[PDB]
């Protein structure tokens, strides 16, 4: 699935 | 872009029925699909993710299946709180898209509308316009044809319709059709008639008045 | 309690901009990407983009790139949607929604804001004119026509909220003039027409317009020559 990078 | 096609777009069902809704993706999307419920004036609520995993807090009468292109949401025994619109959504590539929705409404017996016509008020006429209102009250199903006839001539493009949601007690609809004209256009003609066609009417019902005859 | 609280309704002219806010409560704001999804009146859902609240990185739908900007302010747990160069086609309810984001991929939108209504129109604020729909020739129907107002919404009650049963207040319709109109109707006993007075209480808060309209019965007592 699509992603938007690492988060906290 | 990926298109999600939902079927059916509209469903009438009774409490206790099994409801089955399908979503077809134009391209393979694995299990990257979610289902939502939405009620009027409210945000959607997540029911299913990973195409078949029930979201926490969701009643277990909801379930779903599929992987690839063809997905199915099932409500095992429909309850009053489940009448709503349902949407699928993929997240396989950009842009994310939603299906067109499936509106689940309450099935009931046919009920013919009571038809009323209201001529323009004296207050509106002195202001320079004339609105003629045709009311269809407490009918089922929602499909209806309302035709305006002016001096027995069929109108087009000069009216707008508005419809309520199902009444909370009898599950019927009501509808208004409003013919709007300038005072000068209104005073070009005599007979103003609204003709209504509905499954509960063995023949169309016409309500009419003569301009100024009231 | 994990909730998203959005800013209030906005009315804008074509060419203007609107900035919608979405404030997160009850969880660590930077732990979940935030989507923006809109819904035009009577239509389905349209995804606009999403933002990573940790990095501030955005992925904006191609339809909106160049005029829509997603940003965030970590210090107040707030995501913002700036929609610029508005046209009437941007009239919609705008939602923010958090993604579960398991494995750092999109999974599903599990918490939603309450929505922010945005109306884009060249029309100017105007209170409605309230006209009676007079009852005439065992029940009778009457009502009030609430015509030519902007923006939405209006409220309609009957007899100061006393009369509630049999009432049908229709959804507003947008006219080609850019103004809205609707009617509210009610069915009452026809025997009570000469002894009970029915008033529709129309309130339009954007224009501070309050109208009480008394709906008097009028005489339309003519039939037609028929042949059955």
């Amino acid at each position: 699935a699509v992603g938007i990078g690492a988060v906290f | 872009d990926i298109q999600l096609t939902q079927s059916p777009s509209f469903l009438s069902a009774s409490v206790g029925d099994r409801v089955t809704i399908t979503c077809r993706a134009s391209q393979g999307i694995s299990n990257e699909l979610a289902w939502y419920q939405q009620k009027p004036g409210k945000a959607p609520n997540l029911l299913i993710y990973y195409a078949s995993t029930l979201q926490s807090g969701v009643p277990s009468r909801f379930s779903a299946s599929g992987s690839g292109t063809h997905f199915t949401l099932t409500i095992s025994s429909l309850q009053p709180e489940d009448f709503a619109t349902y949407f699928c959504q993929h997240m396989s590539s950009y842009p994310l898209t939603f299906g067109g929705g499936t509106k689940v409404e309450i099935k009931r017996t046919v009920a013919a509308p009571s038809v009323f016509i209201f001529p323009p008020s004296d207050e509106q006429l002195k202001s320079g316009t004339a609105s003629v209102v045709c009311l269809l009250n407490n009918f089922y199903p929602r499909e209806a044809k309302v035709q305006w006839k002016v001096d027995n001539a069929l109108q087009s493009g000069n009216s707008q319709e508005s419809v309520t949601e199902q009444d909370s007690k009898d599950s019927t609809y009501s509808l208004s059709s409003t013919l709007t004209l300038s005072k000068a256009d209104y005073e070009k003609h005599k007979v103003y008639a609204c003709e209504v066609t509905h499954q509960g009417l063995s023949s169309p019902v016409t309500k009419s008045f003569n301009r100024g005859e009231c | 309690q994990e909730v998203l609280v959005q800013s209030g309704a906005e009315v804008k002219k074509p060419g203007a901009s609107v900035k919608v806010s979405c404030k997160a409560f009850g969880y660590t704001f930077t732990g979940n990407p935030m989507h923006w999804v809109r819904q035009a009146p009577g239509q389905g859902l349209e995804w606009m983009g999403w933002i990573n609240p940790h990095s501030g990185d955005t992925t904006t739908a191609q339809k909106f790139q160049g005029r829509v900007y997603m940003t965030r302010d970590k210090s107040i747990n707030t995501a913002y949607l700036d929609v610029t160069r508005l046209t009437s086609d941007d009239t919609a309810i705008y939602y923010c929604a958090r993604d579960k984001y398991y494995g750092n991929e999109a999974v599903g939108m599990d918490v939603w804001g309450q929505g922010t209504t945005v109306t884009v129109s060249s029309a100017s604020t105007k209170g409605p004119s309230v006209f009676p729909l007079a009852p005439s020739s065992g029940t009778a129907a009457l009502g009030c026509l609430v015509k030519d107002y902007f923006p939405e919404p209006v409220t309609v009650s009957w007899n100061s909220g006393a009369l509630t049963s049999g009432v049908h207040t229709f959804p507003a319709v947008l006219q080609s003039s850019g103004l809205y109109s609707l009617s509210s109707v009610v069915t009452v006993p026809s025997s009570s027409l000469g002894t009970q007075t029915y008033i529709c209480n129309v309130n339009h808060k954007p224009s501070n317009t309050k109208v009480d309209k008394k709906v008097e019965p009028k005489s339309c007592d003519k039939g037609l020559e028929v042949l059955f």
